């Protein structure tokens, strides 16, 4: 049959929830520092032809990993996006296994949410020691954030503040 | 929600699609089987060598004559007797439907079991890779952009140009 | 900061000029025309206290009291006030 | 195939390196190098005020 | 309807006769309802007797305007980018005369592409981008090919919000049955933030990037892709980056400066378009308004308030329905929107807007009559769709004794009044020029009604246009020259191809033009006034709300009975405003060119492409054909054998076409069924002719095939006689 899309008050906001989720470690820049010690920055059109933005940041932008092979990625890797969308429709069978031997009782995890197969080796608590859209909350609060700090400057002052 | 497209001669095109794509076929392992040099080079001074030509377009006589008494007889007479005037049987004549050919007439019929039957069993081969001619020469017939187009220097056409690195033809692989 | 931070307080010369001056023009509203200058509840005079108008816009003159001579022409005279 | 090998300078250490071809050192310590300079230093330590903005 | 309501079929109704009124379009055939489909196609007696949907495909078939607006000024985008010319003009104006469009040489053609400019062949331009055009903060061609995409984007997606409205499941009444925000929204911020937005790319790129095109150049011998970012360093010259203010106020020291704006009026000496270094000043000084304006307000209260004695006690509940209508709240708009279109038609030629217009004479005055003719086509409409209100709409009567039935209450009354106001007018507003005729062929200019002899003297001027030019000097701060150069007072120098605007002087021949405008824009009206207002009962016919709006007319009875009705008033009210505006153009271009336009060389005496040859001769009505008609269109009938020609080509069908439009508007109707017949009979006889009862014109579809093509006719007549003397000489 032909393929779903169901609008209700706020599906717009569980995949819109979602998108955010995703961005929020697609922050990057200060959820996985070492990321950019300058990578946050792309590195548009600096050809040798010429120039980047303008001053800049200037002592490209960069030696570089560079490419082509962008789109490629992102599409093909969204060729994935939409089938743990669709396969754990469920009826299972995944584990194809191999047509003979019996010896595959070898596992792995199971569906996974979190320390894995299940939670694990249940024996813990000593000392680490003395709801969930929170989780999601404060990183859009590490998102927006970058996002004025790309353009975050006064150039022609400065920090009044100061 | 929706097209009211299934055309019920729907029934047609995969038939015509047995046509496109088995006859390319006959393409891409003729092509891409090449041989680059199997000793090395063709040498093809035979029928060509010296009477002033030999094709081009008596070639499309010669080509289409048989093609024109193979392609014609096909379709035509792939079943279909009968064939007379005034009410539907559905896809746009069926005039043969009910009726397989003749009423008592010869051996119209292929087979044993009253039908033109051979057997139920051979879904097994023409379903996957014979259809997945449709599904191959689909982007592997759509590597035609790529195999030539980017015109061989030779040729820029109404020049914007617009954009430059370096060549694009046909060999095999890739750059990357 | 500069002159323009002795003028970043003066966003409240304007801004609370305007937004303190803002509640009591719109408070008891459901009115529309009419006051005390015509029909019927007489206590006359002028009178004395009624705010928003009266104390802001008065304090624009306010702001240029002690900022006065300051710029003005630069410093004159052997202290004004006879004080040491 | 300068930097086949973005090879330079000392090992170490004293200062101004970027020789001597490249250059220069054009405000130096943390700066530039940056590129990364290195290293830190009980500094100086950058942040603002000073450099005595020694301009003039 | 029927097949096969209601939960049980996707499958869509494709084939079954019919659709549309019950005893529908039959079994039996007809050709009748194959006009029937198209016309009324849109309307709303049929669809359901429920308001609801309605709203609903109107905010959706509205959609796909926009979307095309939006297909359209594509190509024109591109168009007015790869078949370029305008890279070429604009390094050289005064010099060029501009194409987008081009032929490809099949048959005959080619005749029509004929050297324009930078270099090439083709057919010339009086749609004046190339100066919207102007504006690009960048040029380039390729470039208008991104504007040009960025348009087919806008379009596909504002154009699958018409699918996704009435074929997606639909909103419904609160939405729009809610009104109470609409304004507060709109106006606000597009109408604000946009003349808002619209100043952001207004100085920042626009100003700078022909603040130094004034001068010289090869554009990228300029204006960069980028550039205009923080670099707030070009925007060095035209004015500070702030120096020390902080977001306006007052501590703010000027010992030389004034932001931008620094207000101009006039008109720049290398490019009279008007200054710019305003342009941005006027639309901030908008959007603000706008920005606070659209903040009312949620809504009867308002207009549920003022009353008075004679005045409108229904003023209070001037129309719940005014949030169930429509067909109302169309018609209003038309008129305003249509009435606020033909006011550009001035501000423009009196002040133009865009870089070199003007000068560039023809490519503003095309524009000075299509925008001309909507703001007249969509006022006549702007009456069609009340009568539609007037008829029907509301479902019972519940709207009650107010305004309305005030105004109605007169009737026989406010039309009473009007009628005789155009006789007056008319003997005063038409056989004025006559007398002149009568007696200037007599011939004793003693007694005329001349500029001259019937008694005026040497000057106009003491009026209000002397109180204009010359009011820079009152709370008036100023700014050289006035607010549109056409004004009594000072100055000259304004343009070194050609010229521009001047003074534009007055009196008679001007007093009394001005004048057949007044009974030309009153008996239009009357007959569109008293035709919405009588629109539903009378004593002709009290019954007479019954059928429709149309009604081909009641019946041989009464006398009459013929007209009536009020698709027709808004049929003769199409036959009056076809003049209307047809003699308002007749009036500026012969004024606009019998002086302004001209042109300056040593000692800049002057050289009108006509000697003001109005004078004493428009008076004449005649020399409204000796000077105009027969003198300019000299130019139509030469234009064999050329580049424009399609023109003079044109000019003789629709110069046919109109004089075919008598025969559909002049002409009976079992008469052509009488006809029909013989015809069908002749079919008959070789056996061809009877499936699909062929039928002739339905009493008024032969009036709608009147009028559209009169005005097909009769107009393009002249956007031939017209695109004809600007091009070559004027
Ligand atoms: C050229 C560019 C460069 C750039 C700019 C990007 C950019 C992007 N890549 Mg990517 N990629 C690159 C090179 C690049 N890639 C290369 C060279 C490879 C080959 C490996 C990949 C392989 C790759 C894959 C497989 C995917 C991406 C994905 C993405 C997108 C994921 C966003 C994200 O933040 O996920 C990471 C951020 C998170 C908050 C997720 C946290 C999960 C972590 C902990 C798992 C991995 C960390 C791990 C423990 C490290 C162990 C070592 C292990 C790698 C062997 C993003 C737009 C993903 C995508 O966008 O798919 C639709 C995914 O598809 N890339
Ligand atoms: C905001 C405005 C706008 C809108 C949305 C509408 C909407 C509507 N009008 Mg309306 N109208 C308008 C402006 C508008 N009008 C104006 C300005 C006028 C004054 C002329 C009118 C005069 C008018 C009348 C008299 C009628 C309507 C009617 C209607 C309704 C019928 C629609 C229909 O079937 O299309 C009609 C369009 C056609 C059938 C297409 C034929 C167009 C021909 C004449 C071509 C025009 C000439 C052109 C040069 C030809 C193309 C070039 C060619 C040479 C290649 C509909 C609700 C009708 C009704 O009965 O109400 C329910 C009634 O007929 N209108
Ligand atoms: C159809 C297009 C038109 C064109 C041709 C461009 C082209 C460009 N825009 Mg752009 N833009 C446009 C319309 C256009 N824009 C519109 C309508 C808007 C919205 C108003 C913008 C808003 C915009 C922004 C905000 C930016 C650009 C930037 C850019 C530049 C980065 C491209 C680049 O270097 O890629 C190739 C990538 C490289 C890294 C170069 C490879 C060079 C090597 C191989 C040598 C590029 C010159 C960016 C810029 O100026 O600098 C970063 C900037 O981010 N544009
Ligand atoms: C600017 C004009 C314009 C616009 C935006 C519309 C819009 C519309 N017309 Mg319409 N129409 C127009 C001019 C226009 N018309 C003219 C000049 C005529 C001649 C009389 C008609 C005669 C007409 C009829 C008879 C009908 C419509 C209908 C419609 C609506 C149906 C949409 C649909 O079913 O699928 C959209 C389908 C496509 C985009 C497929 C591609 C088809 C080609 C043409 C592109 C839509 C609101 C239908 C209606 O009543 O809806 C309100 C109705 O059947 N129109
Ligand atoms: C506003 C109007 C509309 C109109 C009246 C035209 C009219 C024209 N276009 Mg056009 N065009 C438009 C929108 C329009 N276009 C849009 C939106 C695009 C973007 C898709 C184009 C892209 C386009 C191209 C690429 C070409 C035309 C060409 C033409 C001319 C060829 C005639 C033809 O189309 O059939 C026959 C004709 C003058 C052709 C031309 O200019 O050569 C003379 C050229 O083929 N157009
Ligand atoms: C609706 C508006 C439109 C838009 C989208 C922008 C946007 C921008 N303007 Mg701007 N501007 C506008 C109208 C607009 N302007 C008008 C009408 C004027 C004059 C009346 C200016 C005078 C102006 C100046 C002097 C500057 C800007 C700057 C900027 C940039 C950053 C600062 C800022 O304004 O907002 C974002 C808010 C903050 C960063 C705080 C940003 C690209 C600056 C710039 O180049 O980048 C920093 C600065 O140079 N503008
Ligand atoms: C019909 C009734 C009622 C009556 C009897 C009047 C009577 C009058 N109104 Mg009026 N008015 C009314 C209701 C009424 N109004 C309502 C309901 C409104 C609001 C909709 C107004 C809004 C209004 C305005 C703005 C004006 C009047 C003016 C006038 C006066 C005309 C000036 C004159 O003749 O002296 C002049 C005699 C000389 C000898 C000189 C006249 C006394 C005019 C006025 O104030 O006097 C000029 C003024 O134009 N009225
Ligand atoms: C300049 C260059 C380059 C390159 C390279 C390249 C470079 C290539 C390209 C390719 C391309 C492709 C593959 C595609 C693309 C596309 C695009 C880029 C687009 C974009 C865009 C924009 C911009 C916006 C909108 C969207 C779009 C997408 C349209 C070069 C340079 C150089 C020098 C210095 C010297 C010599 C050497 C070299 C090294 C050479
Ligand atoms: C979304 C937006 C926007 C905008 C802006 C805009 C939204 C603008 C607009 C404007 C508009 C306009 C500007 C209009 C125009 C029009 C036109 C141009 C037309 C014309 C014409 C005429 C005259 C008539 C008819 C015909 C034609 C069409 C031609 C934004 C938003 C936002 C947000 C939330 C976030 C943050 C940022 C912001 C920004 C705050
Ligand atoms: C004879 C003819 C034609 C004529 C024609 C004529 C003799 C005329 C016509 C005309 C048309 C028209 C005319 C249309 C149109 C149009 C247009 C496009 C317009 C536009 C415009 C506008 C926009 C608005 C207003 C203004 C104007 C008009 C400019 C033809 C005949 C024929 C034959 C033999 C047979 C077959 C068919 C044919 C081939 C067909
Ligand atoms: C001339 C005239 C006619 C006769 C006009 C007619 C019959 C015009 C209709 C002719 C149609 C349009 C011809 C349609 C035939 C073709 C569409 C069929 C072939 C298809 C093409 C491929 C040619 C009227 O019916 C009429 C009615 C009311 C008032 C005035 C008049 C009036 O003046
Ligand atoms: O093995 C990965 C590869 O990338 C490392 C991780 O190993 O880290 C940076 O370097 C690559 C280039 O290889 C960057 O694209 C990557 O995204 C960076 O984090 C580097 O050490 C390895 O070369």
């Amino acid at each position: 049959s032909d393929p779903e899309g169901t609008g209700g008050f706020i599906e717009p906001k569980w995949l819109a929830y979602g998108e955010i989720i995703n961005g929020r470690y697609a922050m990057l820049g200060a959820v996985g520092a070492i990321a950019p010690e300058i990578l946050g920055k792309a590195g548009l059109i600096p050809q040798e032809t010429a120039l980047p933005w303008f001053r800049t940041g200037f002592i490209y932008n960069y030696w570089a990993d560079s490419y082509t092979l962008f789109v490629f990625e992102m599409a093909l890797m969204g060729f994935a996006e939409h089938r743990r969308f669709q396969d754990w429709a469920k009826p299972g069978s995944m584990g194809k296994q191999y047509f003979l031997g019996l010896e595959k009782g070898l596992g792995g995890s199971g569906e996974p949410a979190y320390p894995g197969g299940p939670f694990f080796n249940p024996l813990g608590f000593g000392k680490d020691e003395k709801k969930l859209k929170e989780v999601k909350n404060g990183r859009l609060a590490m998102l927006a954030i970058l996002g004025y700090f790309v353009q975050a400057l006064v150039t022609g002052v400065g920090p009044y503040q100061n | 929600s929706d097209p009211e497209s299934l055309r019920w001669n729907v029934q047609a095109e995969l038939v015509h699609s047995r046509w496109a794509m088995l006859g390319a076929a006959g393409i891409f392992i003729p092509e891409f089987l090449t041989k680059l040099g199997i000793l090395n080079t063709p040498s093809w001074y035979t029928a060509g060598e010296q009477e002033y030509f030999t094709d081009t377009t008596t070639l499309f006589i010669v080509e289409l004559v048989f093609i024109g008494w193979a392609e014609g007889r096909r379709w035509a007479d792939i079943l279909n007797p009968g064939c007379v005037n005034t009410d539907p049987i559905f896809p746009n004549n069926k005039l043969t439907g009910t009726d397989v050919g003749y009423p008592g007439g010869l051996w119209f019929d292929p087979l044993g079991w009253g039908s033109a039957s051979p057997q139920k069993l051979k879904e097994l081969r023409t379903k996957e890779i014979k259809n997945g001619r449709l599904a191959m020469l689909a982007v592997m017939g759509a590597w035609f952009q790529h195999i030539y187009t980017g015109t061989g220097p030779i040729d820029n056409l109404f020049a914007a140009h617009l954009a430059d690195p370096h060549a694009t033809i046909f060999a095999a692989f890739t750059p990357k | 900061d500069y002159i323009g931070s002795s003028t970043n307080l003066i966003m409240v010369t304007t801004t609370t000029l305007m937004l303190f001056a803002g509640r009591f023009g719109l408070a008891p509203s459901a009115n529309r025309k009419a006051t005390a200058g015509l029909k019927l509840e007489a206590r006359e005079s002028g009178i004395q206290t009624g705010d928003p108008a009266g104390f802001t816009l008065a304090d624009t003159l306010a702001c240029g009291a002690v900022g006065h001579i300051m710029g003005v022409g630069i410093v004159l005279g052997l202290k004004n006030t006879g004080v040491l | 195939a300068r930097a086949y090998t973005v090879e330079f300078g000392s090992c170490k250490f004293p200062e101004n390196f970027t020789g001597c071809q490249d250059l220069a050192k054009q405000k130096k310590v943390p700066f530039l190098s940056d590129d990364l300079d290195l290293e830190c230093e009980g500094k100086d330590k950058y942040k603002c005020g000073s450099n005595v903005f020694w301009k003039w | 309807l029927v097949d096969r309501d209601p939960i049980k079929t996707s499958f869509e109704q494709w084939a079954k006769p019919g659709h549309f009124s019950r005893t529908i379009a039959k079994g039996p055939d007809t050709t009748t309802w194959i006009w029937n489909l198209h016309a009324d196609a849109h309307d709303f007696d049929s669809h359901t007797s429920d308001l609801e949907e309605i709203s609903r495909k109107v905010f959706s078939a509205h959609f796909g305007q926009l979307s095309i607006i939006f297909l359209w000024l594509s190509g024109m985008y591109f168009h007015g980018a790869r078949f370029s010319n305008y890279e070429a003009w604009l390094n050289d104006p005064t010099h060029i005369g501009p194409s987008a469009q081009v032929v490809w040489p099949i048959v005959g053609q080619e005749i029509l592409n004929g050297d324009v400019g930078g270099g090439f062949r083709g057919i010339q331009i009086t749609s004046g981008f190339f100066q919207i055009w102007r504006a690009s903060g960048i040029t380039s061609e390729l470039q208008l090919y991104c504007t040009a995409i960025g348009a087919l984007v806008f379009a596909g997606l504002m154009l699958f919000a018409g699918w996704f409205h009435y074929h997606k499941a639909a909103p419904k009444l609160a939405w729009f049955q809610d009104v109470e925000s609409m304004l507060n929204h709109h106006l606000a911020g597009l109408l604000g933030l946009g003349s808002l937005s619209w100043a952001r790319h207004q100085v920042h790129v626009s100003l700078p990037i022909n603040q130094f095109l004034n001068a010289g150049v090869d554009p990228k011998e300029i204006p960069l892709p980028h550039e205009f970012i923080l670099n707030r360093d070009l925007l060095a010259q035209l004015y500070p980056s702030f120096a020390e203010g902080a977001t306006p106020f007052f501590t703010l020291n000027w010992s030389k400066y004034a932001d931008f704006l620094t207000f101009r009026g006039g008109l720049d000496p290398l490019t009279g378009g008007l200054w710019l270094t305003d342009i941005a000043h006027h639309h901030l000084a908008i959007a603000i308004l706008f920005l606070i304006a659209g903040h009312m307000y949620r809504i009867k209260d308002i207009l549920e308030a003022h009353k008075g004695p004679f005045t409108g006690q229904g003023h209070k509940g001037l129309y719940e329905i005014l949030t169930t209508s429509w067909h109302a709240q169309l018609s209003i708009n038309l008129a305003m929107l249509g009435s606020l279109t033909i006011v550009v038609a001035q501000h423009m030629y009196s002040m133009p807007p865009y870089p070199y217009l003007a000068t560039d004479y023809a490519t503003q005055l095309s524009l000075f009559t299509h925008h001309m003719w909507i703001g007249g086509f969509l006022i006549v409409g702007a009456a069609a769709h009340a009568a539609i209100f007037m008829v029907r709409d509301y479902d019972p009567t519940t709207r009650y004794n107010d305004l309305l039935d005030r105004v109605l209450r007169h009737r026989d009354a406010i039309i009473s009044h009007l009628n005789w106001v155009c006789i007056f007018l008319g003997f005063h507003s038409f056989g004025l020029y006559i007398h002149n005729d009568t007696m200037s062929a007599l011939g004793r200019p003693q007694d005329m009604f001349s500029d001259t002899a019937i008694q005026l003297q040497p000057v106009f001027a003491q009026w209000i246009q002397n109180t204009h030019a010359l009011a820079p000097g009152t709370t008036a701060p100023g700014a050289t020259a006035s607010t549109s150069l056409t004004w009594g007072g000072g100055d000259l120098v304004a343009v070194g191809n050609k010229v521009a605007l001047l003074p534009i002087p007055l009196g008679t021949a001007d007093f009394l033009v001005h004048h057949i405008h007044a009974f030309t824009i009153h008996v239009t009206v009357l007959i569109l006034l008293k035709g919405v207002l009588f629109a539903r009962s009378s004593r002709l016919i009290p019954d007479k709300a019954n059928l429709g709006f149309r009604f081909p007319c009641d019946g041989p009875g009464r006398g009459g009975t013929c007209q009536v009705s009020a698709w027709d008033h808004v049929f003769l009210g199409l036959f009056w405003m076809y003049n209307s505006i047809s003699v308002v153009i007749f009036h500026f271009s012969w004024k606009m060119q019998s002086d302004v336009w001209g042109t300056i060389n040593d000692q800049g005496v002057v050289t009108h492409i006509t000697a003001g040859n109005f004078a004493q001769s428009s008076i004449t009505i005649n020399g409204w054909l000796r000077d105009f008609l027969w003198a300019q269109a000299s130019q139509v009938i030469q234009s064999y054998g050329s580049s424009l020609s399609a023109y003079g080509l044109f000019f003789l069908g629709a110069h046919f076409v109109w004089a075919f439009s008598l025969m559909f508007l002049f002409s009976g109707r079992g008469y052509w069924q009488e006809l029909i017949e013989s015809i069908v009979w002749a079919h008959n006889k070789l056996k061809v002719a009877p499936a699909t009862q062929p039928r002739a014109l339905s009493i008024v579809q032969g009036r709608a095939v009147g009028v559209t093509h009169y005005l097909l006719g009769g107009i393009a007549t002249t956007w031939a006689f017209f695109l004809a003397r600007i091009i070559a000489v004027g």
